[PDB]
RNA sequence: GGCCUGCU
RNA sequence: AGUAGAAACAAGGCC
């Protein structure tokens, strides 16, 4: 006998075991290099699905563009760019017609959120492109760095502390005839100067780099990271989109995933159910091929201006940058190419800015090709992407897109037997068209797809397929006349998380619970989970139960520390304890599951406020950490943990001493001595940000001073002590001044 | 004194000076947060690296002074190298667990005060009481359930000012704290942290999460109750309930319960007053639950139930984005309508003036222990299908919808004397007065609705008039399913007018809620209502 | 008041100007356009001018459309795992000490004391493409340094090897080339781009199906000793403890489970030694502790490992090292199998056998192997598997429970009366009980974390769809597709080298075959 | 031979 | 050599 799982599949419905199908168990396939070659492939691509167009060259920045939108219409099932402005229009007003006054509302939230809005909010953002240093580095590094430079060159308005404030400064930046940036060597910096047109490029250019840990797919894709300058305009326009999908009942992207699951459920069921039983319905549960490629900004900044109608310039203005900053976005190719030579032995790193320079004896066919079709777009050592979108930066608007044309079907405007409904988010959409007769079904389908194609959205034939209704997928939801759980997305959130032991016992267990809650985990699984991840626990941070005979680094302390402790049960994990977790007790820390069982010198000693080893930053990050779901965008983990000494943050890579930019250490640890001094001044200046307008000297000399007179009038500070304050304090405010 | 010598240092250095006269306040946090350190794009595989190496963590620099170089068997505890960008040296894990055998000692009864959450959750499984496990198929039903269960009701922003207030007097800014319930909850929280020496920024952190409140959609059956929604993972599952008692009540449970019963009442007076609007508001006024005031509950309280929300609007506050109707609460999800102001005639020959609404549209019902949605168009019903726990529950929701959809065969089949008008020819509401008369009893609407036939998809339940389900031929549109989606949680909240007749309407000129949708049950508070105007058994 | 003024003027102007469709240039006259734009019927004109050509037509999807999946022609494809499966032999001392209570050293030396029979080796199957003279060197030299730590007083908790041309060699030691700046080296005649081209391609084998059979096999112990839990309450908690002892009972017995607690071990171990000693190479030896049915617990010595250096920087970078297993397979009858091993010849063994006694010979497989941090990391984690496999059976057990109200994990787990087609013999399609279904699926399970590539979740995902398809046809649900030849193509594009993904795709093709009927 | 780094 | 698979490691820079 040969063993067969799949046969499996026999008695039990696909859905009822399609964990089975889910191999998320090991390695996920990762890149190893550049990621130029598929920049270049992807750029040749989105240049060749819109070739039909028409190509400019730009004034300010000298690029080659190829403008697609009211181009020719298609001819065969290919993929096609050529969006049709006039049928975005329609499509827009349609919806409008379908859901009245949900522009005018979204556009007034949003002009709220533009008046209130803030700086400090853009630290809240992943690896962006810094352009000054043309290196990914921290949202807050790469924005700081930005400002710097702004000051150092003229434009000041930021002192504002408003967003749009920021971007009136990037907005004024690129009339300027020369930029000042900094190089490092290595030790110390150089000054120089960019041209209009380099700063333009810079200020336009994405980073591009290889997508790691993706499930499902042979190929390695590239995405994109821009800049400072595009962050805020791209920021409001999501949250303009935001604002619009909400009020969509068909727009799936801007809630979880059961509010998917119960949108999904209600359509499926609202097509099925309550369409009459004399109607067939059909499903289909389809994708779209080169989503991001086919998605003009230009029908962008059309959307945008249609959706903007009647309101303020401004506001106009405001949204309409990022589609204008899109449509003339440049990305950059990589991080160059490796080149071997066998008979001497060698190896080689040039980088991609010489591949307009470089000589092709070097390449195989394949990137032969691939530099030869780039070669003409290549400016300065970046390519010209101006024909379609890169990585789903404006997701949101792509999904209104989306739901306008799930919209069109509503039966008052396809004004046919037929008509259609359904759910989409980005990338991925499910469509039920109700209809009398098979031809009805064809006729509905052929009208979605030609109405998808005359959008610039197009129908993945290779991935959808069309069933009665009552059985589909949407997003890895496999509905069968109900959904039905999973849990192989969720595997690789079952282990420890890696932030610190306190955390990682918190994420555990409310990962099981909530694994518990949505995705029907059971009680023996959830019991299993809780045993496998507290061995895994053990193992990976040293620390055994302590009546054992593991011999490791880090077993003399456990050992000393189970031998003093009398009442043995109250001991943590992470000390060397015994595990007292169960499906009673998913929801409770470890701490306060022990505390009755607790010596009090042990208690005293974990739960202490002078040990050396917890540090907090900021109110968001104390018990929040950003855990990257499979098959899925990153999420945020809300952690409820117990402040112990356990509660460390791990150290940092060091790699930094070796290389130029060594100096960021010490401009780091002077902001940090400076804000704890701040901090001191300010007790508040953790939990909220501070605002105003003010340099931060004088606000600290002031409080000083507050406090100095406040502790004389009634307090500690002797006469002696307030006049030396006080003649410091003029003796500040005189070098200040100097 | 040791700070100011601290400037005096970063003054005289020039580097300080620099980077000191440069940078805003604003910028501070900017400045907070500039590191060269990359966030981990795999924390598991670097977390899990990293326990590998000598000195894998980072201490502040005090720890040279409070632990020794090495332990008694010679292992080192701590180095003298630094961390990358920052003042703290690396220290190896066996400096912690040292701590915790070796390490000073200190009074923990702070922390239970602390961490006030984690220990009423431990106290209440604690004295918890299980029963007897029931299988049986669980209708799961996704809905908006609150999470924390000693949340005093507030919103991050409203709550944030009462923790500065309590922890930060001085730095609160203009917020002045108008409601009672804010001053109250400030001055009895800042007397149990008169002295707690743990951090301000985790005394401010827990504040937050014992007082901001917080809600999660999540498949919920049985009971909905914040002390019942913690336990979720132990009472409920796919084929499983545990019967489950909590050893603890919130009051956040008894305050919602009780403003619901207080709002209840006040409105049923209010209705057969002369002016109600004005006997609402001055009731609103001399009434308190609890010893804090009503109003402070109402603009500081979202609760969803329709004489809370004409309690709200009467005090001019925000309301629930959709209608009520019969108790239910519906959100339309597709289409438009316009009004006609027409006329027609009745069964027993009344005639009467409606208002029916155009064009083809969908709406979701919902209701306390039902649920249903509906399609319908200009006039004519086209479907509707139901998902409650009981049969007479599954019957309200099918007469609400007749009665909803304006169709004539609810119109001509009406028989007694159903006087539209009061005993003083005052002109009633057709709808409600419609509504009446069908909840006694619809034998003659189930009878003279119709009948179709389905394609038996799903397994879908049959309709029943009397008991009696028919899985191949029912009355036409109406089905009904195992398991709802709940779905008007999220809420668009709509401006809106008021009546003097307490007749709350939309911007177009739609009604929304009415006197007549709440309940005529009669409850007994949780909490004691006072109310002090000049007779105390008015409500 | 004040009123807000943002406007765009310069730069920003030009690059608005040059941002429309092509018949404009001005966005002030397009957004005229728009204000002053009203829907009359535009997509409806486009439309018909549009070509008949663009479709959707559907495909109908009946029994008789889905064809095979076309696999690769090619040599066949060779063993990828860091460790044998089904051909690996245990040494055993039975020492009363858990999981990990012993010094790895001292234990693996107790292990090969127990073994006399001990010959001078020799190469009994080369590498034909290396030098296995240096392999032997370095099997000698590892039973030179037993010897040495077994002469030495104390035990080390941690050995550092010598750095032989042998090891030097076999673990990649000035392999990789200098790094240099191109404008040093540009006339070079064979610099070159690295090589980027389809891997080799490879046929499917008969091997990978009976590891895989062997995988889902019961033995004579157990392998999961699971951490504490608290005291049960409430009677769900019974329940769940009931039905989880049932899990473990099956589940203990296998063979997957073993293959669970050898692949954490050996890289925890890797991962530890490498990251601590990263200049030297360094001895581990392969420990798993069972315990027997009668109730003594057992270690097990299943080779060595010599790590290399482990300089890594990326999460991709490898580390190489010399992996050493014992076995009593012969490597003449399978060549195929092994092309990246060296077989030596190391000993005899005499098993309880009825026929007096065998004397089988027993051999040492050799190889050179590799590994990187992320590999690492998800090797350490392959009890995950258990949760997957166990969680889906409870799943099934609670879909007839709320059918039946009431328990009935006994009745699956005892009377064996439900079964499930899990494999096809000659005659046909068997049938086996929830515990082989168990075990099936730990097996798959286990072995897609040993094998696993992107050619694995490709292949996945683009046979979830077609699976997909059949089922909607087997719950007769009229369905259709539009492109399916295409979809084949794209299913057929990842079958390149993988024996487990070839494997998987021989499965869906009797899938395909006994289904649709 | 001596130091530095292991996602820069 | 080996890992691995559309480009990389098989150590890198500084004295």
């Amino acid at each position: 006998m040969d063993v067969n799982p799949t046969l499996l599949f026999l008695k039990v419905p696909a859905q009822n075991a399609i964990s089975t199908t889910f191999p998320y168990t090991g390695d996920p396939p990762y890149s190893h290099g550049t990621g130029t070659g598929y920049t270049m492939d992807t750029v040749n691509r989105t240049h060749q699905y819109s070739e039909k167009g028409r190509w400019t060259t730009n004034t300010e920045t000298g690029a080659p563009q190829l403008n697609p939108i009211d181009g020719p219409l298609p001819e065969d099932n290919e993929p096609s760019g050529y969006a049709q402005t006039d049928c975005v229009l329609e499509a827009m007003a349609f919806l409008e017609e379908s859901h009245p006054g949900i522009f005018e509302n979204s556009c007034l939230e949003t002009m709220e959120v533009v008046q209130q809005t803030r700086v400090d909010k853009l630290t809240q953002g992943r690896q962006t492109y810094d352009w000054t240093l043309n290196r990914n580095q921290p949202a807050a590094t790469a924005l700081a760095n930005t400002i710097e430079v702004f000051r150092s060159n003229g434009l000041t308005a930021n002192e504002s502390g408003r967003l749009i404030d920021f971007l009136k400064d990037v907005m004024e930046s690129m009339d300027k005839e020369e930029m000042e940036i900094t190089t490092h060597f290595q030790i110390g910096k150089k000054k120089q100067r960019l041209n209009k047109r380099s700063y333009l490029i810079r200020a336009l250019t994405l980073n591009t780099m290889t997508k790691d840990a993706e499930r499902g797919k042979l190929k390695r894709r590239a995405i994109a990271t821009p800049g400072m300058q595009i962050r805020g305009f791209v920021y409001f326009v999501e949250t303009l989109a935001r604002s619009i999908c909400e009020k969509l009942e068909q727009s799936g992207l801007p809630v979880g995933g059961n509010e998917k699951k119960a949108k999904l459920a209600n359509v499926v069921r609202k097509m099925m159910t309550n369409s009459q039983d004399t109607e067939l319905s059909f499903t289909i549960t389809g994708d779209n091929t080169k989503w991001n490629e086919n998605q003009n900004p230009r029908m962008f900044l059309a959307m945008i201006t249609y959706i903007t109608r009647n309101q303020p310039e401004w506001f106009r203005n405001v949204l309409s940058i990022a589609p204008i900053m899109f449509s003339n976005k440049m990305a950059r190719l990589g991080k160059g190419y490796m080149f071997e030579s066998k008979s001497m032995k060698l190896r080689t790193q040039i980088p991609a800015e010489m591949l307009a320079s470089i000589d092709l004896k070097y390449f195989n066919d394949s990137t032969r090709k691939k530099i030869e079709k780039i070669r003409p777009l290549l400016i300065d050592g970046t390519a010209s992407l101006s024909p379609g979108m890169m990585m789903g930066m404006f997701n949101m608007l792509s999904t209104v897109l989306g739901v306008s044309i799930l919209n069109l079907g509503q039966k008052r405007y396809t004004k046919t037997t037929y008509w259609w409904d359904g759910l989409q988010s980005s990338d991925d959409f499910a469509l039920i068209v109700n209809a009398p007769n098979h031809e009805g079904i064809q006729a509905g389908v052929d009208r979605f797809y030609r109405t998808c194609k005359l959008l610039g959205i197009n129908m993945s034939k290779k991935k959808s397929y069309i069933n009665r209704t009552g059985t589909f997928e949407f997003t890895s939801f496999f509905y069968r006349y109900g959904f039905v759980a999973n849990f192989s997305m969720e595997l690789p959130s079952f282990g420890v998380s890696g932030i610190n032991e306190s955390a990682d016992m918190s994420i555990g267990v409310t990962v099981i619970k909530n694994n518990m809650i949505n995705n029907d985990l059971g009680p023996a699984t959830a019991q299993m989970a809780l045993q496998l991840f507290i061995k895994d626990y053990r193992y990976t941070y040293r620390c055994h139960r302590g009546d054992t005979q593991i011999q490791t680094r880090r077993s003399f302390e456990i050992k000393k520390l189970w031998e003093q402790t009398r009442s043995k049960a109250g001991l943590l994990v992470s000390d060397g304890g015994p595990n007292l977790y169960n499906i009673r007790n998913l929801h409770i820390p470890e701490v306060c599951l022990k505390w009755e069982l607790m010596d009090e010198d042990y208690q005293g000693r974990l739960c202490n406020p002078l040990n050396p080893f917890v540090s907090h930053k900021e109110i968001e990050s104390v018990n929040n950490a950003v855990m990257m779901p499979a098959h899925g965008p990153a999420k945020n983990m809300e952690y409820d943990a117990v402040a112990t000494t356990h509660s460390w943050i791990p150290k940092r890579n060091r790699s930094i001493l070796n290389t130029s930019q060594r100096g960021i250490l010490e401009d780091e640890q002077m902001y940090q001595k400076c804000c704890n001094l701040f901090e001191k001044f300010f007790p508040s200046s953790s939990y909220r940000r501070p605002v105003g307008i003010s340099s931060m000297v004088e606000a600290m000399v002031s409080r000083a001073r507050i406090d100095a007179r406040i502790d004389f009038e009634s307090g500690r500070i002797k006469k002696e002590e307030f006049a030396e304050i006080m003649k410091i304090c003029s003796t500040i405010e005189e070098l200040r001044r100097q | 004194m040791e700070r100011i010598k601290e400037l005096r240092d970063l003054m005289s250095q020039s580097r300080t000076r620099e980077i000191l006269t440069k940078t805003t306040v604003d910028h501070m946090a900017i400045i907070k947060k500039y590191t060269s350190g990359r966030q981990e794009k795999n924390p598991a595989l670097r977390m899990k690296w990293m326990m590998a190496m000598k000195y894998p963590i980072t201490a502040d620099k005090r720890i040279m002074e409070m632990i020794p170089e090495r332990n008694e068997q010679g292992q080192t505890l701590w180095s003298k190298t630094n961390d990358a960008g920052s003042d703290r040296v690396m220290v190896s894990p066996l400096a912690v667990t040292w701590w915790n055998r070796n390490g000073p000692t200190t009074s923990a009864v702070h922390y239970p005060k602390i961490y006030k959450t984690y220990f009423e959750k431990v106290e209440r499984l604690k004295h918890g009481t299980f029963g007897p496990v029931h299988f049986r198929n669980q209708v799961k039903i996704r809905r908006r359930v609150d999470i924390n269960p000693g949340h005093a009701d507030l919103s991050a922003k409203e709550a944030q000012d009462v923790i500065m207030e309590v922890v930060f007097p001085n730095e609160v800014g203009a917020r002045i704290l108008t409601s009672e319930s804010q001053l109250t909850i400030t001055k009895e929280k800042k007397e149990e942290l008169q002295d707690c020496k743990i951090s301000p920024l985790m005394v401010a952190y827990m504040l937050e999460r014992e007082l901001v409140r917080k809600t999660r959609f999540l498949p919920v059956a049985g009971g909905t109750s914040s002390v019942y929604i913690e336990v979720l993972h132990l009472t409920q599952g796919t084929c499983w309930e545990q019967m489950y008692t909590p050893g603890g009540e919130v009051r956040n449970d008894d305050v919602d319960q009780s403003l619901i019963i207080a709002a209840r009442n006040i409105v049923r007076r209010a209705t057969v007053s002369a002016d109600p609007l004005a006997s609402l508001l001055e009731m609103c006024h001399s009434t308190q639950i609890g010893g804090i005031r009503m109003v402070d509950i109402l603009r500081q309280n979202p609760t969803e139930e329709q004489a809370v929300d004409i309690c709200k609007a009467a005090m001019g506050l925000r309301i629930s984005s959709s209608f009520s109707f019969g108790g239910f609460t519906f959100k339309r999800t597709s289409g438009s309508s316009v009004k006609r102001e027409e006329e027609v005639l009745t069964g027993n020959l009344q005639t009467l003036k409606i208002r029916v609404h155009e064009g083809y549209e969908e709406f979701t019902m919902v209701g306390r222990r039902a649920t249903a949605i509906l399609r319908k168009a200009t006039r004519r019903l086209i479907q509707l299908i139901v998902s409650g726990r009981d049969e007479q529950s599954i019957a309200e929701a099918i007469i609400v919808a007749m009665v909803f959809s304006q169709e004539d065969c609810m119109i001509k089949a009406v028989r007694g004397d159903l006087n539209f008008v009061n005993r003083a020819n005052q002109r009633l509401n057709p709808m409600h007065q419609l509504l009446r008369h069908f909840q006694k009893d619809a034998k003659v609407l189930f009878q003279n609705w119709g009948i179709e036939p389905i394609d038996n998809v799903m397994g879908m339940i049959g309709i029943l008039p009397d008991m009696t389900p028919s899985t191949e031929m029912s009355m036409r549109g109406v089905r009904v399913s195992k398991m709802g989606v709940d779905e008007y949680s999220s809420t668009e909240r709509v401006v809106v007018s008021i009546d003097r007749f307490l007749r709350v309407r939309d911007q177009r000129g739609n009604v929304l809620l009415s006197p007549e949708e709440v309940s005529e049950t009669q409850g007994t508070e949780k909490l004691t209502i006072t109310y002090s105007s000049s007779m105390m058994w008015e409500v | 008041t004040i009123e807000e003024r943002f406007e765009i003027t310069g730069t920003m102007r030009r690059l608005a100007d040059q941002s429309l469709p092509p018949n404009f240039s001005s966005l002030e006259n397009f957004r005229a356009y728009v204000d002053g734009f009203e829907p009359n019927g535009y997509i409806e004109g486009k439309l018909s001018q549009m070509s008949k050509e663009v479709n959707a037509r559907i495909e109908p999807f009946l029994k008789t459309t889905p064809r095979p999946l076309r696999l690769p022609d090619g040599p066949p494809c060779s063993q990828r795992s860091k460790f044998l499966l089904m051909d690996a032999l245990k040494l055993s001392i039975e020492d009363p000490s858990h999981e990990g209570e012993g010094i790895p050293l001292y234990d693996a030396i107790k292990c090969m004391r127990t073994f006399f029979g001990w010959k001078e080796p020799n190469v009994v199957k080369p590498h034909e493409k290396g030098i296995n003279p240096n392999y032997l060197l370095a099997w000698k030299q590892v039973l030179a340094e037993l010897q040495d730590i077994e002469n030495e007083e104390k035990i080390p908790k941690t050995k550092n090897m010598k750095k032989t041309s042998q090891l030097k060699w076999a673990l990649g030691e000035n392999m990789a080339p200098e790094k240099v700046d191109f404008d040093d080296c540009k006339d070079v005649s064979d610099l070159k781009q690295y090589d980027s081209d389809e891997p080799e391609l490879r046929s499917l084998a008969s091997w990978i199906q009976s590891e895989f059979n062997k995988a889902c096999e019961l033995t004579d112990s157990s392998w999961i000793e699971l951490d504490e839990i608290g005291e049960d309450v409430a009677p769900i908690e019974h329940i769940a403890s009931m039905r989880r002892n049932y899990f473990t009972a099956e589940v203990s017995h296998c063979r997957a489970t073993e293959y669970i607690m050898k692949g954490v071990y050996i890289n925890t171990a890797l991962l530890n030694a490498s990251c601590a000693a990263m200049d030297d190479f360094q001895l581990i030896p392969m420990i798993s502790k069972c315990r027997t049915k009668e109730g003594r617990r057992k270690t097990n010595l299943y080779g060595f490992i010599i790590k290399g250096r482990s300089h890594l920087r990326n999460d991709t970078d490898v580390v190489n090292f010399v992996s050493m297993e014992f076995s009593l397979t012969d490597p003449r009858l399978e060549p195929h199998k092994w092309e990246k091993y060296c077989v030596l010849e190391i000993g005899d063994m005499l098993l309880r056998s009825a026929i007096g006694q065998v004397s089988r010979p027993m051999f040492l497989y050799v190889r050179t192997n590799g590994t990187s941090k992320i590999k690492m990391k998800w090797g350490m984690e392959m009890r995950r598997c258990l949760l997957q496999s166990l969680q889906q059976i409870e799943s099934m057990i609670e879909a007839e429970s709320s059918v039946k109200e009431k328990d009935m994990t006994k009745e699956f787990f005892e009377n064996k009366s439900e079964t499930w087609p899990i494999g096809e013999s000659p005659k046909g399609v068997e049938e086996g009980s929830i515990g082989k279904v168990c075990r099936t699926l730990l097996a798959k399970s286990v072995f897609n974390s040993l094998y696993a590539s992107p050619q694995l979740e490709g292949f996945s995902a683009e046979s979830r769809k077609l699976l997909l398809i059949v089922q909607a046809l087997r719950d007769n649900l009229e369905p259709g597709t539009f492109d399916l030849g295409g979809l084949y193509e794209a299913i057929e594009e990842c079958l390149i080298n993988d024996p487990w993904v070839l494997l998987n795709a021989s499965w869906f093709n009797s899938f395909l075959t006994h289904a649709l009927r």
